[PDB]
């Protein structure tokens, strides 16, 4: 309730912070350790390109590599339960939060 | 496959030979070896690891989930 | 001034070379063995006065296997480096075909042109170094080990003998010294040689994330 507007009902954040979290944790859902900064290195050049619209929901690039490593990786759900995944899903959701 | 494992049995399956054959002999199981007046089943079931006459098969997990079957009459018991 | 700035440049010109080798660009024995007096031959002294300057010190290694990918070495000239001297960088880098450069610095850069480095594409993979960091080889010291980046058929040899998943293998950090020493990408495997003490040689692995 803090982090959010009371009048339209939309997280206060900027988008790419939610889009680009949104996918990292997509993609550690399926163990994928070495993307979330594989998509972070991506927002960063979309973002030197042009400002993202917040309607739409993929960026067209996150989105799709996404996919791509989800659908690649679909054995890997029972194989991300390591400490370094774990790690890394814990410290992006606490990051996050602070 | 080959089986890339110990051919030694160690000191953590010998104990847990001898539990389960003991407990086996604890239920009426048949004795392969000759009962020279013993009532404990520890010393039957030591009695029969050393004529190597107890057939359970050691399944050694490997930690990715994989494992390989051993027999007790293939690994190389030592005191 | 001089007879310091030299002994400097002496430095961080040896460590780089050292550098150089060691990610495996060809690097001559004499080229290696500069003593401060061939470095006053081949270069001039007074740095003041300018008979080296820092764009005069600008070394093209090139690697062993093909000589496509070559790797510059730049020693820019402004103290504090901003994004007006990297786009310079990338425009002479973009005329000769360079997919590859390491930036010395001698005091940092700044947080946007950091950015900027890391915001180039693969077609431009741009390091940056600072001068108080190179006026030593890390790698000599008695603590660290011995770092051999592994290539892709050896990383499948080492993940099937152990039936391991690259989840469970030991982490190094792409900001460490030896990896950034070593110029590791992330996902790479760095085989590790411990000069142990109770075995002899150790080989431990460490994935870089
Ligand atoms: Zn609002």
């Amino acid at each position: 309730l803090r982090g959010s507007c009371l009048n339209c009902h939309m997280l206060t954040c900027p988008r790419a912070v939610i889009h680009l979290l949104l996918c990292q944790l997509r993609v550690l859902e399926v163990g994928a350790l070495q993307a979330v900064y594989e998509l972070e290195r991506i927002l960063n050049r979309f973002l030197e390109e042009n400002p993202d619209p917040s309607a739409s929901e993929i960026r067209e690039e996150l989105e799709q590599y996404t996919t791509e490593i989800v659908q690649n990786n679909l054995l890997g759900s029972q194989g991300a339960h390591v400490k370094n995944v774990c790690e890394s899903k814990s410290k992006l959701i606490a990051l996050f939060w602070k | 496959q080959k089986r890339i494992t110990t051919p030694y049995m160690t000191k953590y399956e010998r104990a847990r030979v001898l539990g389960t054959r003991a407990l086996q002999i604890a239920m009426c199981a048949p004795v392969m070896v000759e009962l020279e007046g013993e009532t404990d089943p520890l010393l039957i079931a030591m009695k029969e690891l050393k004529a190597r006459k107890i057939p359970i098969i050691i399944r050694r997990y490997l930690p990715d989930g994989s494992y390989e079957d051993w027999g007790v009459d293939e690994l190389i018991i030592t005191d | 001034d001089d007879e310091e700035e030299t002994y400097r440049l002496w430095k961080i010109r040896k460590t780089i070379m050292q550098l150089c080798h060691d990610r495996g660009y060809l690097v001559t024995q004499d080229e290696l063995d500069q003593t401060l007096e061939e470095f006053k031959a081949q270069f001039g002294d007074k740095p003041s006065e300018g008979r080296p300057r820092r764009t005069d010190l600008t070394v093209l290694v090139a690697h062993n296997d093909d000589p496509t990918d070559q790797m510059f070495v730049f020693f820019p000239e402004e103290p504090k480096v901003g994004i007006k001297t990297i786009k310079v960088y990338c425009q002479r880098m973009q005329e000769e075909n360079i997919t590859r450069a390491l930036i010395v610095v001698q005091q940092g850069m700044t947080p946007s042109a950091k950015q900027s480095l890391v915001d180039m594409a693969p077609k431009y993979i741009l390091e940056q170094f600072l001068q108080q960091e190179l006026l030593i080889n890390i790698t000599e010291h008695e603590l660290v080990p011995e770092h051999v980046v592994m290539t892709k058929e050896e990383v499948t040899e080492l993940l099937a003998r152990y039936k391991l998943r690259e989840n469970q293998l030991p982490r190094i950090q792409a900001g460490d010294p030896v990896a950034r020493y070593f110029g590791i990408k992330r996902g790479q495997v760095v085989k590790i040689i411990r000069p142990s003490e109770t075995a002899g040689r150790y080989i431990t692995y460490r994935l870089v994330q």
